[PDB]
């Protein structure tokens, strides 16, 4: 809230209005801290706030899967334990055993 | 006949004369916007006006009142070019003076004190170029003008449909500017009913009662009075000889001593006229006849001080008596009639549920605001605050004009609100069209049709951030303390300005400008559009708003439009069209007096068109200019047929006035059909610019206007002559009369370079004149984009053939020779812009650091030291532009990974690589480099070093400026000095700094060189702020979005040529897709060897009858004879007089044109300057509707040596036979779209996912799958294909299991699926479920 | 007509896919209705063969 | 889910939860403290609301989300829509393994085939590749494929050649309408962004080539790939499901080609003589000795398959010209020389296509399809077909005919102003006889055009058919038609204005002449009407065929 406020008179008394170093000086605290309490502060936007063209096209359709594993990937994770079981039985029992192990 | 027109001449055919030349085609744009921004002493629509309607402000009563003084606008953060880069938008500080006033308490009013409080700023709003666009965020935009129903009353029908007994209806609406609607609309029963805005329907008469009118002063406005006397006994009655006409006698009728007229004789001619001549008042009438009548006003009895009978009720025999013996000698009675008068207002008054104002008052309130209360203060105040309220209510002043004017009143100025008088005139005049009286408006003509556009929008969402600001500003004054708070701690920034902001930014009508083309821009900043606010919508209207109208002749285009959901809905602006000082649309005319025709224009608006007859484009008159004919084809009303020749009041000032700048550009209109003709205009916007401008061969004459009119071209300040030509910049030394006494001067052209548009294509600037040229003021400098010379060049013409070839012309497929590829003509340059973000997530900040995990030195080749790439390496797909990481600690990898690292020793690092690389298939060299640093954080090297370079540039440029800028002044300081005191040898020896010294005998010169010592010092000390601003400006850190530490923009410039995919088309609406690439050796050629570059399947111009196309190859043909021609005589070295007979000789062309022509320039360099540009050919200019003819064509081909048939005998490349019967073969002019194959060429096997939905969504530019649809399953449904659509919607879509298994399954080499449950319809399950729905699976 | 014959569906997702799906469904999760599925719009919602 | 620049992003239900949760907590709260009924009564409605916008907003007043004007959207707006399910609506749900460009020709390819982008088929058969590449060996392990084939080493060419071969893939077109908008193809490989399309099916797709993008898919499991083959292979639908006709009729470029090719001039080079068989036939004309069109006798051998199954020969003199000759090699077996004697119009030449599958079977039908196109396109590119100005001949009677009917009017109008005809009769009189008109100058330039070409054989004179190119165009089926023709030479009609009521002074000239100011400006009304009418009717078609795919 003590935010808002300053950006007021220091908005039409700056003629723009204040950088985001300015009310750090106005403000007790550490002053860099501003950003920080800046981020955490917005209210998330509705998943289903419809973007350009109206067409239903919603802002959620958008948002991509990061967790998801491609499968280009997850072909070569089986892949690699038969590469890597193969190379294992490629040794002496007791380095397989011992690799294995490790 | 100018200079750069003795470079080139356009051979011009067409006969009509140009009477008036084509204004500036921005006009609309820039004159709107400047009237918006500016002061102005006075109502005028402007920033001035829209205060003064919400000043002066008082606080609530408090006699606390803030009014207002005057505005100014402070100079630009940034100019356009740097407002651009950085991305912020081009803006003004408006600063207002205010000034507070407190009145004593209680005073007589009188301050105690008024502090005038100096400018407080509120928001910045963003400027219009030079050119008419806007920058919102590094980007232009374009406000499109629009067209909306105008303010004011429109009478309308709503006849057929309504209830399907016929009968129509007739509707009255009062649209003001601004607050609510006042509807009027009658009933089958014609009961008149009123709606404000959409809502309930309400009894009429509610609202006189609302006005403070009582039933009695209802019937004494809308209604006669019929009196009645009761003389003697039992009943006389007053007698108005008219109104027993269309109606039949109701008893024995008699008067004057002789009877007229007895019983059930109906009223004709003739017994009218004798009760008027014999002048009959009064007659004695039987008891019986009121029985249906509605007595006027109220009759009481005064002994008992009853109430006899109420206003508006129907008398008895019976009743007659109780107010007879009452005494009453008068009883008023209506008049009725079911053909002229109608019974109607009085029926309403039964179905009024009111009695009193305030009963009418808390039931429109009621009505309003349903649920809640009425009550006294809020039913009087919310009626009074309809209409009656300057605040909420104006029609402004076209409003109440076009309501006075409707209203057939004399004022067209008067209140800005509605009058009892107001409201009650219109409902009269509605009644007289129920009565067959008057007719009704139709909404779609242009009269009723108002344009608005950026100048005027503004203005309204300004004055919405001074209301939402008025709430606001009457709410501080309230609690304010005495002299402590000023009129700068109420008044904020971020309401006005969000308010503006969220116009400019996304409003429907702000778009990107569409710019890949100059006829692009130039048709977009003249657009209409009838939607976006305060418009009608795709989904309402409706076949008669979108259809042409007889109206849109001269005014709007009729075959510029979309061709697609909005059809009519936007038009294009005609070339001569203007708006009318009110704000409609008047186009240019010509006052024809008696039988002349006079030269004086008159521009007409769509009613003042109405009554005049008007002649046509095409007519011929001679000497005097008496027209020929003694009658010639004219339209006077919404029709065309012969006219007389003393009838016409007017004609049309040019051939060309009906179409638009695009469709003016298409040669041989006149001979294409119009759906062919749209979409040539459609697609003649898309060409995209070529790498070579070449000219168009075939033309009409507009080009040179379209070329300057956009400021694509750089066109003179001054007339004068060249002093520098650089690639970069143009310096022009201005001649003496151009120039201004003070500072001397040369006006110094800075060309624009290459650089990025909105569509990814390239803007360029070429200087098109050379050392030490005449150049006279409105001289075209440079050449644009797309430009030649001062023309407008969208494409290149080439030699085409019609014919089918082996079937690569299938449908309209085209058939490309190599050598167009090889000579790169068709090439085209494409700028795009890439950018790597340096942002702060929890884990930690990304580096742009050059150390990537796991990548070689042929990576980190073409990257420096800090991470960027170099400018200038050519860079190809997979390619690191910028260095870039992200932190990721402690990965969590797995026990074969962890053997992995440990066989082949290599660190996993703590830190994940975002680097941005150039994207798969996109090749081209880099052109430039841009690091935006928040502030704070430190430049890394490079960063540092470009930000030391922009500098030294900068540092350049400015020392550039000064040095000719100071010889230009110095050059005149000594010719000054020359007059009066000449010391020519003596005076250039010495140094030149070490001459302001010197003065001069009692003359102007002494105070002449006085001025040019004031100014020079201005420019040394100008300079030096310039300098430091830029300087600053450079230094200081550039301003990011939140959680972003650093940007790296680069640009590339891509060079694709022409491949098979590429969309073309010619002028006339053939599309064609770039079929085969074809070898010169299977080029058709003729006999003479010359290949053709193009072969056209013929079977396209029959069905798409576009005839143009074909007289354009045939006249481009001719056109490119006269170039091979003159090529052989320039190539003979024949001399001037063998040269300048022939090429007079095809300027004249067989009698009766315009164009005129030589021996009157230089004979020898002007004229062979000239013929050194017509070798490649001869442009020819057909105009619109004057162009040229068959047998000019023709005649021109006579001169070509070449055919009349236009055809020849061309021989295949391939077998080298001759082709039976004759092929045509010519010139057309040919756009290249940017439908660019590469562009539209997708592709995915496995890309990302959609989280919400697991579906293919394409986030890395490797897109999501195609779309599949309900159709297309159809399709699959109707054939047998259950797999191929199970695997479509299952594991190739939705299934996050059955796709890991079925790519693995790919990879062994087993095609299976084994499909499992799609995840949407799973989802939907758990919809269900949420819900109190349980839903199973059963069974097995 | 057509489009009033199209009305009666017996499988409940068939409908609920082009009528109104607010009073399809309540309509149908009153009676307990249980779709066989049998038709073709049905499996191409559950994704399995037509 | 977060988002660039640290910002957050949710769905509307939290708010809508959030809501139902805390008030039924407060809720909670109140009756442990004994609140008066007032309240926990105002309580008990706000709950009682809260949860009604959650499941369904909207049968309320409608509450809005958190500083947003815009509704908040409930469970049964993600089930509803537009219509019913999102999901199953168009559209439809992305798909993996697919991909678009723009369309071209390539005529050379077989009926079964199309021509495929080497990059697009790159990036399709991607999983396909690697498993490909690492059952020969040529790469270690799939991540070795994928270094491969992201560093396009010239060896994957030829093992995507075979991954390619007996692979097909789908193409489909936008409006996808009946099931031939989806038919299946046999990728061949080519350079360059474009798809290939044989030019036969382009009828079928209703793709012209203004731009038009196809989209392809590929068939993965073995199910689909023999679906695609056996059923949506391109061969396997040659014939309207709609009608038995075959939807395959070779279009444009191709008729116009045969049907100059099969036609006959009074006197040309070859006239008369006669030869042994078409091969010699195509030896005289390919030679130069022979026209194409030329009266000749030619040994032909003819087959009826008449027998029991069993296919007789016969061998007679027909009498014919040299092009019906040369083209008798194509059609195969048991067809009679009298299918190819005539001059083989656009009408001809898809019946002819139609006998042949309904006599001979599939197999034979399509390989003869292949070949009439191949031949069409060649002999329509040797004719040199083209099309001038002085093509389109307008009847040197023309202005004659519109005083005459100018002279009407005014007859007519005579009586007008004399009261002899009122002006209701006036109005359509005139109509009519303008009408009338149009027709005269239609039919005069129809017989001007069709046969005044008269020429010489031998002996005087005599006249033919007219070999102009225009008419060619419009006579074999090619394009045009005599309507379409009539705006070109002829007047073009009476225009209407947006009324309907058609206006008594028609468009008096035509595309040859120019249009004056006023034609033009009144001749925009009927292209604007008619497009927004046929963007119209495309909205009207769509709901029927929905309408009608719902019933049945
Ligand atoms: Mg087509
Ligand atoms: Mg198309």
């Amino acid at each position: 809230n003590k935010l808002n406020r300053i950006s007021r008179q220091m908005l039409q008394e700056m003629g723009r209005e204040p950088t985001p170093e300015e009310l750090a000086e106005r403000m007790l605290m550490p002053e860099d801290k501003i950003r920080k309490v800046l981020k955490i502060a917005k209210e998330p936007i509705s998943m289903e706030t419809p973007i350009g063209d109206d067409e239903d096209s919603h802002l959620g359709d958008f948002i991509e899967d990061t967790t998801l594993e491609l499968p280009l990937d997850s072909a070569t994770t089986e892949s690699l334990r038969a590469a890597t079981h193969d190379v294992l039985a490629g040794l002496t029992a007791r380095e397989a055993k011992v690799l294995r192990m490790r | 006949y100018s200079y750069t027109e003795k470079k080139r001449i356009r051979k011009d055919f067409g006969k009509r004369p140009q009477v008036l030349d084509v204004p500036y085609l921005l006009s609309i744009q820039l004159d709107s916007f400047q009237k918006f921004i500016e002061q102005d002493p006075e109502g005028q629509y402007g920033l001035e006006a829209a205060f003064r309607s919400v000043f002066p402000i008082q606080s609530y009563s408090g006699n606390s009142e803030l009014q207002y003084v005057s505005y100014r606008l402070g100079e630009p953060v940034f100019d356009v070019q740097e407002c651009q880069i950085r991305g912020v938008t081009y803006s003004a500080p408006l600063r207002v003076k205010l000034r507070l006033v407190i009145y004593e308490r209680e005073a007589p009013e009188g301050t105690v004190k008024d502090i005038k409080e100096q400018e407080v700023y509120m928001g910045e709003i963003p400027l219009m170029t030079d050119n008419g666009t806007f920058v919102i965020n590094g980007t232009e935009r374009v406000i499109v003008s629009q067209l909306h129903r105008s303010p004011g009353v429109f009478f309308d029908s709503d006849k057929g449909k309504t209830h399907s007994s016929g009968k129509v209806l007739y509707n009255a609406r009062i649209i003001p500017y601004r607050g609510s609607w006042l509807d009027f609309e009658f009933d089958p029963k014609d009961n008149l009913f009123v709606r404000i805005d959409r809502r309930r329907k309400l009894p009429a008469t509610i609202i006189l009662r609302a006005l403070n009118y009582t039933t009695e002063q209802i019937l004494d406005l809308f209604f006669e009075k019929v009196i009645f006397e009761i003389r003697d006994n039992k009943l006389q009655m007053e007698l108005v000889p008219e109104r027993l006409r269309g109606e039949t006698a109701s008893f024995d009728i008699e008067a004057n001593g002789k009877v007229y007229v007895e019983k059930g004789r109906r009223i004709t001619a003739r017994h009218i006229r004798q009760l008027e001549k014999d002048d009959v008042k009064l007659i004695e009438v039987p008891v019986e006849y009121i029985a249906g009548k509605v007595v006027a006003k109220d009759y009481i009895d005064e002994s008992t001080g009853e109430l006899i009978c109420a206003a508006n009720m129907e008398l008895s025999l019976d009743l007659l008596a109780k107010l007879s013996q009452s005494g009453h000698k008068r009883i008023e009675t209506l008049f009725t009639n079911d053909l002229d008068h109608g019974p109607y207002i009085s029926e309403t008054l039964r179905v009024d549920p009111t009695n009193d104002r305030l009963s009418a008052l808390v039931e429109i309130y009621r009505m309003m605001r349903p649920g809640e209360p009425p009550t006294r203060e809020a039913a009087e105040s919310l009626f009074e605050n309809l209409f009656f309220s300057e605040d909420r209510y104006d029609l402004s002043a076209v409003g109440r004009m076009k309501f006075n004017r409707s209203l057939l009143r004399e004022e067209i100025e008067g209140s800005g609100i509605l009058s009892k008088d107001d409201i009650i005139d219109v409902m009269k005049k509605l009644i007289d069209i129920r009565n067959g009286k008057g007719e009704v408006d139709d909404i779609d003509h242009l009269g009723n049709r108002r344009i608005r556009s950026v100048g005027e929008m503004a203005e309204n969402q300004f004055r919405v951030g001074l209301v939402r600001v008025e709430r606001a500003v009457k709410e501080r004054l309230s609690l304010g303390d005495l002299d402590t708070l000023m009129p700068q701690d109420m008044i904020n920034a971020k309401p006005i300005s969000a308010a503006v902001k969220e116009f400019f930014g996304s409003s429907q009508l702000s778009q990107f400008m569409v710019q890949n083309n100059p006829l692009s821009e130039i048709t977009h900043k003249r657009r209409i559009s009838a939607l976006g606010p305060g418009g009608l919508t795709r989904e309402r209207a409706g076949f008669e708003v979108r259809d042409v109208h007889p109206t849109h002749y001269g005014r709007v285009c009729p075959i510029e439009t979309p061709e697609g959901p909005n059809i009519g809905l936007i038009n294009s602006l005609s070339v001569y069209a203007q708006t009318n000082e009110y704000g409609f649309l008047e186009t240019p005319y010509r006052k024809v007096t008696d039988g002349v025709v006079t030269d004086e224009i008159h521009y007409l608006s769509a009613i003042e068109e109405g009554n005049y007859v008007i002649a046509q484009a095409n007519s011929n008159l001679d000497e005097e200019g008496h027209f020929v004919e003694d009658l010639v084809t004219c339209r006077s009303k919404g029709e065309s047929s012969l006219f007389s020749r003393d009838q016409v009041d007017y004609m049309d000032v040019s051939t060309q006035q009906v179409v638009s700048v695009g469709a003016s550009l298409i040669p041989f209109l006149e001979h294409d059909d119009a759906n062919r003709a749209l979409m040539g205009a459609n697609m003649q916007r898309q060409a995209v610019p070529t790498l070579r401008a070449d000219k168009p061969l075939v033309g009409t004459g507009m080009e040179r206007a379209v070329a300057v009119d956009s400021g694509v071209t750089a066109v003179a300040k001054r007339g004068g002559v060249v002093q520098y030509v650089d690639a970069s910049r143009i310096v022009i030394k201005v001649n003496e009369d151009e120039m201004y006494p003070g500072e001397a001067g040369i006006d110094i052209y800075n060309l624009t370079k290459y650089t990025r548009s909105n569509q990814n294509t390239c803007i360029n600037q070429m200087p098109c004149v050379s050392l030490g040229e005449p150049v006279e003021r409105g001289d075209v400098l440079a050449d644009g984009p797309s430009t030649d010379l001062g023309e407008l060049a969208l494409g290149q013409n080439m030699r085409v053939a019609f014919m089918p070839w082996n079937g690569y012309n299938f449908e309209d497929s085209i058939l490309v020779s190599e050598r167009v590829v090889q000579e790169d003509r068709f090439t085209t340059i494409h700028i795009q812009e890439l950018a790597c973000v340096s942002r702060d997530t929890k884990l930690g900040p990304e580096e742009i650091t050059a150390d990537i995990p796991n990548v070689g030195e042929a990576a980190l080749s073409k990257l420096d030291e800090s991470g960027i790439v170099y400018i200038g390496a050519e860079v190809t797909g997979g390619d690191i532009l910028v260095g870039k990481v992200t932190p990721k600690g402690e990965t969590q990898l797995t026990p074969e990974e962890k053997l992995l690292r440990a066989i082949f020793g290599e660190k996993a690092s703590d830190v994940k690589d975002s680097s941005l690389r150039v994207p798969n298939g996109v090749s081209g060299t880099v052109i430039d480099v841009q690091v935006f640093t928040r502030d704070g954080v430190e430049k890394d090297k490079r960063a540092l070093e470009i930000e030391e370079m922009q500098l030294k540039q900068a540092k350049k440029d400015l020392s550039e400026e000064l040095q000719i800028l100071e010889a230009g002044l110095f050059s005149r300081i000594r010719a000054v000095l020359v007059a009066g005191g000449v010391e020519a040898e003596k005076l250039d020896k010495l140094p030149r700094d070490r001459w302001l010294e010197l003065g001069l005998t009692d003359e102007e010169k002494q105070n002449q060189l006085e001025q040019l010592a004031e100014q020079y010092d201005e420019l040394k000390h100008e300079f030096e702020k310039k300098l430091e601003a830029k300087r600053r400006k450079i230094t200081q850190g550039d301003d990011l979005a939140p959680g972003v530490l650093k940007i790296v923009k680069v640009y590339l410039a891509v060079k694709r040529r022409i491949q098979p995919g590429d969309k073309m088309a010619g002028r006339h609406g053939n599309k064609g897709v770039i079929s085969k690439i074809n070898p010169i050796e299977d080029m058709p050629y003729d006999e003479n060897g010359t290949p053709v570059d193009i072969v056209l399947n013929p079977l396209g111009v029959p069905s798409r009858m576009n005839i143009g196309q074909i007289l354009e190859t045939h006249l481009g043909m001719a056109a490119k004879g006269i170039g091979d021609k003159i090529n052989a005589m320039l190539k003979q070295q024949q001399e001037v007089a063998k040269l300048r007979e022939f090429i007079q000789r095809a300027y004249d062309l067989g009698a009766d044109v315009r164009q005129k022509v030589d021996l009157s320039t230089f004979s020898d360099e002007e004229v062979m300057r000239l013929a050194e540009n017509l070798r490649k050919g001869m442009p020819i200019a057909t105009p619109v509707f004057d162009g040229a003819k068959e047998a000019e064509i023709k005649e021109l081909l006579k001169l070509g040596d070449l055919p009349t048939s236009g055809q020849i005998r061309l021989y295949d490349g391939r077998t080298g036979e001759q082709f039976e019967r004759p092929v045509t073969v010519g010139y057309m002019y040919m756009l290249k779209l940017n439908h660019l194959v590469d562009d539209k060429m997708h592709a995915r096997s496995t890309g990302s996912y959609s989280l919400v939905t697991q579906q293919p969504l394409g986030g890395k530019a490797q897109f999501g799958g195609q779309r599949f649809g309900e159709m297309e399953v159809w399709a699959l449904e109707a054939y047998g294909a259950a797999y191929t659509l199970q695997e479509m919607l299952t594991v190739k879509s939705d299934d996050v299991n059955g796709r890991t298994k079925m790519y693995k399954n790919i990879v062994d080499g087993n095609h299976q699926m084994e499909p499992g449950m799609p995840e949407s319809f799973n989802v939907l399950l758990k919809e269900i479920r949420s819900l109190g729905i349980n839903i199973e699976l059963e069974d097995e | 007509g057509i489009t009033k014959a199209s009305l009666a569906t017996e499988s409940f997702i068939s409908a609920a896919s082009f009528q109104e799906t607010t009073r399809v469904l309540t309509e149908a999760a009153v009676a307990g209705k249980r779709d066989e599925l049998r038709g073709l719009k049905e499996n191409v919602i559950v994704g399995r063969l037509i | 889910v977060p988002l660039d620049g640290g910002r957050f992003a949710t769905s509307d239900l939290n708010d809508l939860y959030r809501r139902v949760i805390n008030r039924n907590n407060r809720l909670k709260r109140l009756l442990d403290l004994a609140a008066p009924d007032i309240i926990v009564r105002n309580e008990k409605r706000m709950l009682q609301e809260a949860v009604d916008a959650l499941l369904d907003n909207g049968r309320r007043g409608r509450a809005i989300t958190g500083s947003n004007k815009r509704p908040l959207k409930s469970l049964a707006d993600m089930i509803k829509g537009k219509q019913g399910r999102f999901r199953q609506n168009l559209l439809g749900k992305r798909v993996d393994y697919s991909g678009r460009s723009v369309i071209t020709v390539g005529p050379y390819l077989r009926l079964h085939q199309c021509g495929l982008p080497k990059k697009m088929a790159l990036e399709l058969f991607k999983p396909f590749i690697y498993g490909k590449l690492e059952l020969r060996g040529l790469a270690t392990t799939i991540k070795a494929a994928k270094k491969m084939v992201e560093r396009e080493e010239a060896v994957v060419w030829d093992i995507l050649d075979e991954v390619i071969r007996e692979h097909p893939v789908l193409l489909n077109r936008a409006p996808t309408l009946h099931r031939l908008g989806i038919q299946a193809f046999e990728p061949v490989l080519i350079e360059g962004k474009a798809i290939q399309l044989h030019p036969l099916v382009c009828a079928a797709y209703n793709a012209d080539f203004d731009g038009d993008q196809m989209a392809v898919h590929v068939p993965l499991t073995l199910e689909a790939q023999l679906e695609a083959r056996a059923l949506m292979m391109s061969t396997n639908n040659i014939l309207s499901p709609a009608n038995g006709e075959p939807i395959i009729v070779p279009s444009q470029d191709v008729v116009l080609g045969l049907y100059y090719m099969t036609r006959d001039c009074v006197n040309a080079k070859g006239e008369g003589m006669v030869l042994t068989g078409p091969k010699e036939a195509e030896r005289l004309y390919r030679s130069g000795l022979a026209s194409l069109h030329a009266r000749v006798k030619v040994r032909i051998t003819e087959y009826e398959k008449d027998a029991n199954g069993e296919l007789v020969a016969k061998t007679s003199l027909k009498d014919t010209t040299v092009g019906r000759a040369i083209l008798w090699m194509i059609v195969p077996k048991g067809l009679p020389y009298s299918i190819v004697n005539q001059a083989l119009g656009k009408k001809a030449i898809s019946k002819m296509l139609n006998t042949c599958y309904r006599i001979l079977g599939l197999k034979p039908t399509v390989i003869f399809a292949d070949q009439i196109m191949y031949t069409g396109f060649a002999y329509a590119a040797r004719s040199g077909a083209s099309v001038g100005i002085d093509d389109m001949v307008i009847p040197e009677k023309k202005h004659e005919i519109i005083s005459e009917a100018e002279a009407e009017v005014a007859e007519i109008q005579e009586q007008f102003q004399s009261g002899l005809v009122t002006a209701g009769e006036r109005y359509n009189k005139v109509i009519d006889i303008w009408a009338a008109a149009n027709d005269r100058v239609s039919k005069a330039m129809m017989d001007n055009l069709q046969t005044e070409t008269v020429i010489n054989r031998d002996g005087q004179e005599e006249k033919q058919v007219s070999f102009n190119s225009i008419y060619m165009m419009a006579d074999s089926g090619a394009r045009g038609s005599a309507a379409q023709i009539r705006q070109l030479a002829g007047m073009r009609g009476l225009m209407a204005k947006p009324d309907g009521s058609i206006i008594e002074t028609p468009i008096t000239a035509n595309f040859r002449e120019g249009l004056n100011v006023l034609q033009y400006f009144i001749s925009t009304h009927g292209a604007r009407k008619g497009l927004a009418d046929t963007a119209l009717k495309t909205a009207n078609s769509g709901y029927l065929t929905r309408r009608l795919v719902d019933v049945a």
